């Protein structure tokens, strides 16, 4: 269980 | 403190500037994605005449069939050298500077006015599969990294710009951004680039909405300053490492 972290997820700006 | 893109071309001078706080920490500057594990289209535009080229007509503009499907042309495009739809390949990036922000780390800012839907930079890095992703998750947690640089590209492809990438790794998050990701096909391979979504005045920080999938125990606070800020990178929900990496 890392204290910090994640992944950016591409999406078309709404 | 701020620096321009050419400052990153000389590693020894960069490393010295970094030691005096004038540039961000050193990383490996790459021109295209590097796959840790290698994995397993001509438009129909009519070629411009030399007189149309001279009068300022655009080759492979808004009506190009490849451009419309977010596919770049190759060297064999009927407009050849004139093709304006090879921006990723020709590194036709926007005029941007790398700047030190008050508490987000380094960031990107426009050095000229940028029209809407202008290509900024490709998000380059090392492309990981799920096994390699989990290894890097563990490494960066053990290193107690503050900044994270994972971008989901497709099913079993995560771009990691932590160690190798380009200046796109400095684009910060905003809850009310002025850029977006677009996924483009280049030589039958998918890439992610940043594009403005509005006219961006010279001097403005460039931002996109991370749509961050947070696996960490705690979310980082958001300092984007927007009237409609979500407060945190990741928002309300925590997800598993496997979901964040594309399941
Ligand atoms: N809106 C925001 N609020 C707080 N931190 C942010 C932020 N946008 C980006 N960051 C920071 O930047 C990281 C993404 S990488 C962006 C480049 C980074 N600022 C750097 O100096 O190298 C995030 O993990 C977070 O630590
Ligand atoms: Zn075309
Ligand atoms: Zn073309
Ligand atoms: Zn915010």
């Amino acid at each position: 269980a890392p204290s910090t972290g994640g992944v950016m997820k591409p999406h078309r700006y709404r | 403190p701020s620096c321009v893109m050419d400052d990153f071309r000389d590693p020894q001078r960069w490393k010295e500037c970094a030691k005096q706080g004038k540039m961000p920490c050193y990383f490996d500057l790459i021109e295209e994605n590097v796959y840790l594990t290698e994995r397993a289209m001509q438009c129909e535009c009519t070629p411009l005449s030399k007189d149309e080229r001279a009068q300022g007509e655009i080759a492979c503009g808004e009506d190009c069939l490849n451009r419309l499907l977010m596919i770049e042309c190759s060297s064999r495009c009927p407009n050849g050298d004139y093709c304006s739809n090879r921006r990723f390949q020709r590194k036709q990036h926007a005029d941007v500077e790398v700047i030190l922000t008050e508490k987000k780390g380094w960031g990107l800012r426009a050095a000229k006015d940028l029209p809407s839907n202008t290509f900024v930079l490709e998000y380059c890095g090392e492309v990981l599969d799920h096994k390699e992703f989990k290894a890097r998750v563990k490494e960066y947690a053990r290193n107690k990294n503050i900044h994270y640089y994972f971008m989901a590209l497709k099913n079993d492809e995560i771009i990691d710009a932590t160690q190798k990438g380009n200046c796109s790794r400095f684009m910060n998050h905003s809850c009310e951004p002025n850029c977006e990701t677009q996924k483009w096909t280049v030589n039958g391979q998918l890439r992610v680039g940043f594009f403005t979504t509005k006219l961006v005045p010279s001097g403005s920080e460039l931002t996109f909405d991370y749509q961050f999938q947070r696996y960490g125990k705690e979310a980082q606070k958001c300092f984007c300053g927007s009237a409609n800020c979500r407060g945190y990178l990741g928002g309300e929900n925590r997800v598993s490492i496997r979901a964040a990496g594309g399941k």
